[PDB]
Order: C-alpha cells, then structure tokens, then sequence
C-alpha cells in the first residue's frame, strides 16, 4: 500500500493519471509528470516544470496552491489525489498565509465567507488589519526588541552574594572560554569579560547578546544574574552554566525570515412566535416556549410563556408574547432567551432547547425583523431554571439538523432605532451622617432596604469606596434607563481599581460594554509575567462576550502580538476548543486574526500541528494493538512506525508546544514507549545540544492544566514572600479533543516503585541518590515540597493521593501527578481533611522515632504556606470564578467556590482561621499514625 | 393549617431510607444512560459536520474538473482544426480520447459524493433519532433527581445521621 494513483490536471485540457509514491515530495511527482507528459498530446505548448504550481483540494475543503514542492504527497493530504497545474502569479504570499491558516486552526476561513454575516466580516476586515499593522511595525524595531519580543526574559520572583564559574562559547567555535562571575553581574558585565578573552587567545560588548545552550532562552537586561531561571537553577541544581556568545548581525537573520430617538418609545417590548423546526419530543406531551428578558443573570421582566401546541416535527404558535418593560427600558446587553419544554397536559417537566439573542446587534441598532433561532440541547442540572442566560449568544452552526425559532421582532419606528451615544447618556446620568454607618457596614447576596441604601449613596460609594463599585453595579436598576444613565455617569468617573477587582468585574454578572472596557483598563497595567498567570481565565470569559469585536479580544490580541510566549499559549488556549461548536466561530476568527500578525510564529505552530497529527496517530495505533498483543512486543510495532522518513521528520526539530523556547530535537526512538493502562499515553524522549513529554489522548487536560496552573501561582506567591518551598511547576497543555502534552520530569520516580525495590526504601533510596553530605540537602527539599504540597492539596481539596500518584526527584523533592478531581470530589463531594503520611514524616524526622525540632520547622513551612495563601484569597475565588466558564464538570456553581472560601478560611480572622489549621493539622499527625498501623 | 405537598412512604425511618438507596440507585443508571447518549450526541454531531465539510471538498473537486473541460473545450479549437487541415487526424484523436477519459473520471467523483451524501443523510436521522431519545429520558431523570433530593429532606428532618444517609446514597 505504498503507491496512490493520482489525476493530473494540464493548463492545455490534458489529463494523466498513473500512480505515485504516497512518500515521495511534489517535485519528485512533477518530474514523473513531465516524464509522463511528453508522450501526450499538446506537451509541445506546456512551459517549463518551474513555470507551474501544482494545486490541490485540502482537508478543509479549500484550494491551495502546493508551493513547497518538498513535501510529500501524503503530508499535503489533499481530499483525492487531484493535483493540478496553474501558473506562478498572483499576491501568492497572501495566498500562501490563507492557506496555512486554514489549515493550522483547524477551521477553513471560506466557513466565515459562507455565513454572509457583516459582524463576522467586519471582525475579520478590523482584528486583520490591526494584527497586520503590529506585525509591519515589529519588523522595522531594533534587533534589541525583536530578541525581546521574540525571547521574553525568564525570570525568578524574587539574594546572596555568592560567585561562581560559566562556560562562554562563541559561535561556531569548539574553543570555550570558563571563567568565574558573581551571582550579582548583570550579562552586559559578564558579556565585557569573555570579550576581553577571545581578542587576547576587538569588537563591543553592546553588540552581542547571550543564550544558553541547546534552548530558544536569552539572558540580557537590567537585571542581576542571580534572577534569571537558568542561572538560578544552576546554583540549587551545582551544575555550571553554559552559554552563548551570539552577534546582534546573528539575530537580524531570525527576523528576516437618521435620528429617532429609543427613549421617547414608551411602548411595551414584544415578539411574535411563529414556527418551530425539527422538533424531536414524546407525541403525547405537548411544546410550550418560555421566554424572558436577561441582564447577565437578573431578570428585567416576568417570564412570559406561550400557549401548548401538541407535539410534532414543526409546530406552529403564531402568537405574540408581550413583555413587562417598555422599550425605553432596555439595556444596552438587553439578553431575551427562549427555552422550549415538553409539558404533560393539564388534564416531570422537560427542558428540550434553548436559545439566546441580543436586542440590540453590535452596531448598537435594536434589532427588527425576522429572527431564526437555532438552539441547543438543554442538559439537566441542578437548578433546573428552565430559561438559561448563561448561554452564548451564538447560533448552533448544525443548521441542518438542529432545531430553531422563527420569530420576528416589531417594526417600532420609521427610521432605524440605536441605543444612545455616551454623550447622550452623561446628559442623563449628570442629574448625611447616620447613613455613612450603615454603608460601611453593608459593603463590610445584598437586600432589599440595602440594595436602595446603596443606590441612594452610589456618590458616596465612588468617593469614599471606590473598590465596591461591582456591588454598586449589581444593585443598580437595569430594567430603567434612568438609573442605567446615572450609573454608566459614575463608572465614566470611577477612579482606577487594583487588578484585583478587575478580575471580577471581568464575570457574567457584569455584562455591560462600559463595565468591561472599565476592566480591561485596569488590566493594562499587567506585566507579561502576571498576565500569563491570568490567560487562562481570561480566555475562558471570552464565552461570556456577546459580540465578536470586544475590548477583551482587542487586548488579548495586543499581548499576544507584543509577547511571543503570550501568543503562543493564546493560540493553543484557542486552538484546544475548535472542537467546541459554541466558540469554533470566536475562536477560529481571533486564531486567524493572531496569525496574521504572527507570521514567523506560524511555521513553529505549524511544525507543532503536525507533530501533534503524527502523535494521535501513533497512539491509536498503540491502542488498537495493545489489547491483543501484550506490551513488551508492541513497543516495537510503535518504533516501526516511527521510524517512518514521514513520522521520524514530523516528530523531530521542533520547538516544544509546552515550552516554545525548549528544543525538540532527535526524537530517542529507543527511549520511547508507552503505558498499558487506561488512555494508553505515550512516552515521547528527544535529545538536544535531553527532554521528555507525555502525549495523552482520551481526557480533556484542562482541570489538570488548571490545578498545575494553580500549584504554580501558590509557588509564585510564596516565592514573593521569600519562602521556597522546592516545588515542580511542571506543565500541562491541551492541544485539542481530548488530546494534550504533559511536560516530563527527569531523575524521578513513584512512590510506589521506590517502595517496591521495612519501608525505608524512601530514606535508603535518597541516600544511594545523595550520597554523604548530599542526604541533609536531599532531606530538606523533600521537607519543603512535602510542606507546600500537603498545603496546595488540601487547599485545592485534592484526594486520593496514595503511592501512585506522588513522585520524588532524585534531589529529595516530592511532587504530585494525575489530579482526577479537586474541590473535594471523588468517586461524591466532601471536604478532603488535611493529610499526614507516616512514611514522608518518617523522611523529615531524619529517621530517628522522635525529630521534635525538624518537625516543629515543618509545621512552621506547612503554616506560613497557608498564611500566605490566605492572604491572596480573593485572588484565587475570582479565578475561579471566571473558570467557571470552562464548563469544568467540577467547577460549575457557586458551592464550587465555596469549597475555596471553607478550606481557606475567608470568613474567619487570621487568628482564628490559624487556630482551626493547627488542630486540623494535628488531628492530621494522629491519623497519620492510625493509617498505617491498620 | 399548614398543608405541604408531602410526597414520601412517610412511615419508619428504614422503609424511607430503603426507598431512598432504591431512587438514588434508579437516578444514577438514568444519569449514566443519558450520558452515554449525549456522547452518541457529540460524537454524531462532530462526523455529520465532517461528512458536510467533506462534501464542499467534493463539490470544490468537481469544480476543478468542469474547469478543465471548459478549458479543454476552448483551447483545442484552434489545434484540432489545423491538424485537420494537415492530416493529423491520428492526432485529433488522440485530444478527443484523451478528453473523453477525463469525463468518465468526473462521472466517478460524482458518484462517490452521491454516496457520501447519502451516508450524510442517514446520519441526520441518527442524529435526530438520539436528540429524541435523550429528550425523552430526561422527564424521568429530572423527576428521579427531585424524588431523591426529597426523600433527602425528609430523613433530614427527622434526625438520621450523616452516616445512615452516606449508607443509603451508595
Ligand atoms: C517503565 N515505564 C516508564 C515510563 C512510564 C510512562 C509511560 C507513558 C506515560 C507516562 C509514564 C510515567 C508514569 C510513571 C506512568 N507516570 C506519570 N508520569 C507523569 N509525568 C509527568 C511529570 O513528570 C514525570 C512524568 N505524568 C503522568 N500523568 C498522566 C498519565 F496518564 F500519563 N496523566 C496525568 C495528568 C496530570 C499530571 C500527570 C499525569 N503519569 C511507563 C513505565
């Protein structure tokens, strides 16, 4: 099955057909063409081999003109073997990006054409455009910026004065020169010493740059040595650096490479309900439509329903539902949602779909006319309110089979109506003792004589408590445009909030365009380290938006295009939920926006892709041959399949998808295998100028991307507190459908399998890996780790952790793997009490029965963790808050959230939530020994 | 005075409780069931979505090949009618053969689309067919759910333990 007949297609009418090697490249088959071609008529009329292109139809449904002629036919993947010639004209750089787009986001851009939608063509026209203007200005800046933008400094949180030495090569010189520098240099003072070194074994210091070896990482800046992360690991880790010396000429080549006004219409709001479609229901019940007015989660009006009409394919209602509000009153984020239900007749209420739609589009027009709904399914939850806000905007894309609404908005108006102009709202908006007390004592769910208090003080809320303005919003009238004016007049006045309380005002209870753009103001005083903390939420609430061009895609798509790493992990954020019909459009649109302004990035994410294609592959077919041929003898079917000159080139040379800057280089086909368990992931080695990844298909890896992004900001926040607790931030990143990489952790090992060879094996084995003076080290990182780890799980109300699921580092430190569930849940929620093991307890009292001093210091790094996580509660309950959009299984509702406030104890002073920790960790140290004494 | 809509074998504490294991049990395998089907739901959802992509990919195919016959169709003239006046008939031939084999190519893409198309439509009535079985499952499970989460209350009410209710939810 090695050849595949292809059809060719000649610019004289000629056709041919013979078969070719799937292997062989494009210009391999152009050559057998021409051969081919000369022995049919009209070849005296063809030009040159080189005068043509070939072309084909790709996966995604789309021409594409093949210019690399150097990949092979079964890497074109075209849709059947068609591959015809045309001439070599044309922008062909544009048609070359549209072509690689489509196929790199998964989604052909001809999709966004077919929907005939100006709201999804001016997206593209605008988000384009500005990507494009980015991306120009980025090739005119200094070689200086283009090695920041494309290499963003690794840094440490973050003293001693410690020295040691540093191995400094040149570029394409075996010659290095070692010589010693101070923990404190900053790399333009170590860049002068191995210059003054070659000229004597005469250029600048200014003109160079540094980067470490066999990684895509610069050290350069104003910062001392000590706080970048490879120089830092290599004090703890005692290896010596090596690193670079690189010219600036050396990076220049990586660069180049009519005026109605809505208010005066007092009448009443109202829809006409006409048809259903494709209804799919029980015969006998009968099919109302529920529908009411939303801003965010607050209704603006009762719930008008319709009347029963009995169950078929395509009822008909014909009615008008008329509304409790007048036009006048509706928000500008006026949300009305439709939910069809299944209801036994008079004589168990079933939601069948549902569907949202703004009032107003997003040229601020009230919308009129005829409107089809198509709706999604409705899944049975916990509080089975029937009409369901929360839900996007958007339209189920299954048009064909779907059901839907035809419904018509009224004409209310000769001319077009539109919400008014900010100007014309701050026209509106512009219009004592005792009650200071019971303000400071409300803002220290409201109610109903609260809600009216602190709208009567709303001035006294903006001059004296400016961080309560999200409570402020909420009891804020929407459903009346005069307290709507007079509210949007004080967010237009709000003095600027900490970053803080941008976050939450970021959630769908806040839904209006002025509070979002109020928000994203704030979040633009993020670093690129603190907003990379953040990107994940941040795109999650992307779900919560109801137009396509909003503040918070301008500014996710500014960072991107200004921080290379930031695009990156922006990219695959999106990438990882093509698969998700509720935000294939929005995603699709802004991952092709970013790779118009990231065209050098687009060969990295492409190389990736197809890596990523190759790898799915491999594991199905370890999975289809695990179970009938047992494990020793399929490793070498996979290493067969690998070393395929089409698998073993896409699986080399490549930048790392969970660290763009670490190297994928010789894939280790030796060293690769896989796991005979459940979801059979593959275990993928390489080896540089060594790194592993893990290749998981069959789970989604975002609650696990989420609880190791989470560990990872409790490592960054202790580490600002000056307290390292040894941790392993490793990462975790979902690609697509149930498919994601998990970073490898080298020199480590289960619990488990250093228990198997009393149970000392944990202390032996530390001391056969630090032998002599190297055991007291080994036994403070696994001090440390234990601490930080026991706290972050008990935190996060991760259990069922037994000897399978924690692993050691050779250097002493301890960390945690395969996260199935948290806030407390297991195969049932409850919270998960803090857990002591006697067999860690046994490694931090050194041995010995009784260490009262090691363990009292132990306790102290288990306390000071938890203090200090308290102390940024409200940073973790707004995260999570936002994740909620996720659609996580467990993350989900409000009590979700309240696991956090309970295991963190938010609602108790410091004093008091300290007390509760100290008994819950003793009564910890007395199970501890109960355990395993069973 | 008070008249709740108490709906429970209101008897000893054990029957209630036994009742309570025999609905959560019944709620779980509808919930299991139904979670099944909704994977049948995505899982169709996300190949009917392939098989219509994958019919644009014909129809774009198509569209190529009828180039190529307009093309053909204009180019030749001019030749066919000169090796005529020429005596290159063999070669006239030759073009019109050639020509006739890229027709009968096109009559097998078209038919090869016709049975994707026809694959697309017995999955719309799968699809169809699943949404209506879910739709008809979920009365019970949502009426499966609030009998639990009563009988719940109830034993709540009276006093049992935590402990009698972890037993009876297992
Ligand atoms: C003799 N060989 C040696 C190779 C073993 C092997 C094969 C394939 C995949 C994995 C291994 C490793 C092993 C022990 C089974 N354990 C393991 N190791 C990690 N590592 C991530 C950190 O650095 C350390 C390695 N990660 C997971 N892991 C999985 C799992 F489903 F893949 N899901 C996860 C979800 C979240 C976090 C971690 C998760 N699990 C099989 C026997």
């Amino acid at each position: 099955n090695q050849s595949v007949v292809v059809d060719f297609l000649l610019p004289t009418g000629v056709y041919l057909n013979f078969p070719v090697s799937r292997n062989a490249n494009l210009s391999t088959i152009k050559q057998l063409l021409w051969h081919r071609a000369q022995y049919e008529p009209l070849f005296h009329m063809l030009s040159g081999p080189e005068a043509y292109v070939f072309t084909c139809i790709n996966q995604t449904a789309e021409q594409q003109e093949l210019e690399d002629e150097q990949r092979r036919l079964c890497d074109v993947q075209p849709f059947l073997p068609v591959l015809r010639l045309v001439a070599r004209e044309g922008d062909r750089v544009k048609k070359l990006i549209n072509s690689q787009i489509s196929l790199l986001i998964g989604k052909g851009l001809h999709e966004f054409d077919s929907l005939c939608d100006p709201e999804v063509n001016d997206f593209r026209a605008k988000m384009c455009q500005f990507c494009e203007e980015a991306a120009a200005r980025r090739q005119q800046l200094g070689w200086e910026a283009w090695l920041q933008y494309s290499f963003p400094l690794q840094l440490e949180p973050s003293l001693p004065n410690r020295a040691l030495l540093v191995n400094v090569k040149f570029e394409g010189s075996e010659e290095s020169f070692t010589f010693q520098v101070s923990t404190k240099d900053v790399p333009l003072a170590l860049m002068a010493c191995a210059l003054r070194k070659k000229a004597t074994v005469v250029e600048q210091p200014e003109d160079y740059t540094l980067q470490v070896n066999g990684r895509h990482e610069y050290l350069y800046g104003s910062y001392p040595l000590c706080q970048f992360q490879y120089i830092c690991s290599c004090l703890h880790s005692g290896l010596t650096p090596h690193l670079t010396m690189v010219h600036s000429s050396s990076i220049l080549a990586m660069r180049d490479e009519s005026s109605v006004s809505l208010w005066s219409l007092e009448q009443p709001f109202r829809i006409e309900l006409i048809q259903g479609s494709k209804v799919n229901a029980d015969e006998r019940m009968k099919l109302v439509v529920q529908a009411g007015l939303f801003h965010g989660n607050e209704m603006l009006c009762k719930t008008v329903s319709s009347s029963e009409v009995s169950v078929c394919s395509e009822p008909v209602w014909k009615q008008r539902l008329e509304f409790d509000i007048n036009i006048c009153d509706l928000p500008r984020m006026a949300r009305l949602c439709f939910a069809l239900y299944a209801v036994i007749e008079k004589a168990a209420d079933c939601p069948i779909a549902w569907a949202n739609l703004m009032l107003f589009d997003y040229k601020d027009q009230l919308k009129t006319g005829e409107r089809c709904l198509y709706m999604w399914p409705s899944v049975p939850d916990e509080k089975g309110e029937l009409l369901n806000p929360t839900g996007t905007v958007r339209s189920n894309p299954n048009t064909d089979s779907a059901a839907a609404l035809l419904i018509c908005l009224p004409e209310v108006a000769p001319h077009p109506v539109y919400y008014p102009a900010l100007e014309k709202i701050l026209e509106l908006g512009r219009h004592t003792e005792e009650e200071q007390l019971q303000l400071r004592e409300i803002l220290e769910e409201l109610y109903e004589h609260e809600k009216d208090l602190v709208w009567k003080l709303r001035h006294e809320v903006q001059e004296h408590f400016p961080e309560a303005l999200a409570r402020l919003l909420l009891v804020t009238k929407w459903n009346k445009h005069e307290d709507v004016a007079q509210m949007l007049y004080l967010l237009c006045s709000w003095p600027e909030l900490p970053v803080l309380s941008a976050l939450e005002l970021l959630d769908f209870s806040f839904p209006d365009c002025h509070v979002g753009s109020f928000a994203i103001k704030s979040l633009r005083k993020l670093t690129d380290d603190e907003l990379f903390q953040y990107l994940l939420q941040l795109v999650q609430v992307l779900k919560y938006e109801s137009y396509l061009d909003c503040e918070l895609t301008k500014f996710l798509l500014d960072r991107a295009l200004a921080n290379r790493k930031i695009g990156h992990f922006l990219f695959w954020h999106l990438r990882s939920e093509m698969h998700v019909p509720s935000v294939a459009l929005r995603f699709g649109l802004i991952l092709e926006a970013y790779c118009r302004g990231s065209t050098h990035h687009m060969k990295v994410l492409m190389k990736q892709g197809e890596a990523l294609s190759k790898l799915k592959a491999l594991n199905d077919f370890v999975k289809l041959s695990s179970q009938k041929t047992p494990k020793p003898q399929t490793k070498e079917l996979m290493h067969l399949c690998m070393r395929q000159e089409a698998y073993l080139e896409a699986l080399s040379h490549l930048q790392s998808p969970l660290d763009p800057s670490t190297l994928l280089a010789e894939v280790c086909v030796e060293q690769c295998t896989f796991m005979d368990s459940k979801m059979k992931p593959l275990w993928i080695m390489y080896s540089n100028e060594s790194v592993g990844i893990i290749f998981k298909n069959g789970d989604d890896l975002r609650q696990d991307m989420l609880t190791l992004q989470m560990i990872q900001l409790m490592d960054v926040l202790w580490k600002q507190e000056g307290l390292d607790l040894r941790m392993t931030p490793y990462g975790c990143l979902p690609t697509g459908d149930r498919t994601g990489l998990i970073e490898v952790v080298l020199r480590s090992d289960t619990i488990a399998n250093i228990q198997l060879n009393n149970k000392d094996a944990l202390l032996n084995w530390l001391k056969s890996k630090n032998p002599g003076e190297a055991l007291d080290r080994a036994i403070e990182e696994f001090t440390l780790s234990c601490a930080g780890y026991c706290v972050a799980t008990y935190v996060l109300g991760i259990g069922d952790r037994h000897s399978d699921n924690i692993m050691i580092r050779e250097s002493g430190q301890l960390f945690h793997i395969d996260f199935g569930h948290f806030l407390g849940n297991f195969k049932n929620r409850e919270r998960v009490p803090f857990i002591l093991t006697y067999d860690f307890v046994h490694v931090i009292q050194q041995g010995k029965t009784n260490n009262s001093e090691k363990f009292e210091r132990f306790r102290g790094y288990c306390e000071r963790a938890y203090t200090i996580l308290r102390r940024h509660g409200l940073l973790f309950l707004h995260l999570f808050a936002l994740m909620r959009a996720a659609g996580l299984p467990e993350l989900s509702c409000s009590k979700d959230i309240q696991y956090l406030k309970d295991s963190l104890a938010l609602g108790k002073t410091e004093e008091e939530a300290l007390k509760h920790f100290r008994v819950k960790f003793n009564e910890a140290l007395r199970e501890s020994w109960k355990t395993k004494v069973n | 005075m008070y008249q709740q809509d108490q709906v429970v074998k209101e008897d000893n504490i054990e029957a209630v409780g036994k009742k309570l294991h025999e609905y959560n049990t019944q709620f779980q395998e509808k919930s299991r069931e139904y979670d099944r089907l909704y994977e049948d739901y995505t899982r169709t959802s996300q190949e009917i979505q392939m098989k219509r992509t994958a019919i644009e990919a014909f129809n774009e195919t198509i569209k190529i090949f009828e180039e190529q016959c307009q093309t053909q169709e204009r180019y030749s003239k001019e030749y066919i009618e000169k090796f005529k006046r020429e005596g290159n008939e063999t070669e006239i031939q030759r073009i019109m053969h050639n020509y006739e084999k890229l027709k009968s190519r096109i009559s097998e893409i078209v038919d090869s689309r016709r049975r994707l198309e026809e694959d697309l439509k017995k999955q719309a009535a799968e699809y169809r067919e699943i949404d209506k079985r879910m739709n008809s499952i979920k009365p019970d499970l949502i009426q499966l759910r609030k009998t639990r989460d009563q009988y719940l209350m109830w034993l709540t009410q009276k006093g049992v333990r935590q402990k009698k209710l972890n037993e009876w939810l297992g």
